């Protein structure tokens, strides 16, 4: 059972 | 604050359960912090120097769904509560702090940027305390110095009576 990237945070 | 952040979601349930099962993620990967889920939990990874770093109480020893099928940890350190996968292409890799600053900024899963006072190697106090449910899902998230470099990743809230007053973190020296 693999961990999944469900979204991301863009840094500023 | 001095840093800003925003989220963008990339999948929801059906895509989640299907990708954990299959281990293949064709999505384009972007950004400095990956939002992660498994079956039971939700947490963060911070890309530092080409490694996506997160907390071992969240990822266990799992692979990370990738472009070419599932990606193996290259770093797994249970006592430190740290794990590391080679970051997928697309990730925005950040850089280790050296300014030694004690004004830190926690980035949460919701992309809030909240001020923290460095207190020890691996402890930082919330300048204004928050409900612990507001930090939930944010483990693996970055603690930033004021020029935007990694001092560490968020491990656990220290909380009395549902309000979070301090935070344990894995100091980037560990990474
Ligand atoms: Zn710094």
């Amino acid at each position: 059972g693999s961990v999944v990237i469900v979204g991301r945070i863009i840094l500023s | 604050a001095p840093i800003t952040a925003y989220s963008q979601q990339t999948r929801g349930l059906l895509g989640c359960i299907i990708t954990s099962l299959t281990g293949r993620d064709k999505n384009q990967v972007d950004g400095e912090v990956q939002v992660l889920s498994t079956a039971t939990q939700s947490f963060l990874a911070t890309c530092v120097n080409g490694v996506c770093w997160t907390v071992y109480h969240g990822a266990g020893s799992k692979t990370l769904a990738g472009p070419k099928g599932p990606i193996t940890q290259m770093y797994t350190n249970v006592d430190q509560d740290l794990v590391g996968w080679p970051a997928p292409p697309g990730a925005r890799s950040m850089t280790p702090c050296t300014c030694g600053s004690s004004d830190l900024y926690l980035v949460t899963r919701h992309a809030d940027v909240i001020p923290v006072r460095r207190r020890g190697d691996s402890r930082g106090s919330l300048l204004s305390p928050r409900p612990v449910s507001y930090l939930k899902g944010s483990s693996g998230g970055p603690l930033l110095c004021p020029s935007g470099h990694v001092v560490g990743i968020f491990r656990a809230a220290v909380c009395t009576r549902g309000v979070a007053k301090a935070v344990d973190f894995i100091p980037v020296e560990s990474m």
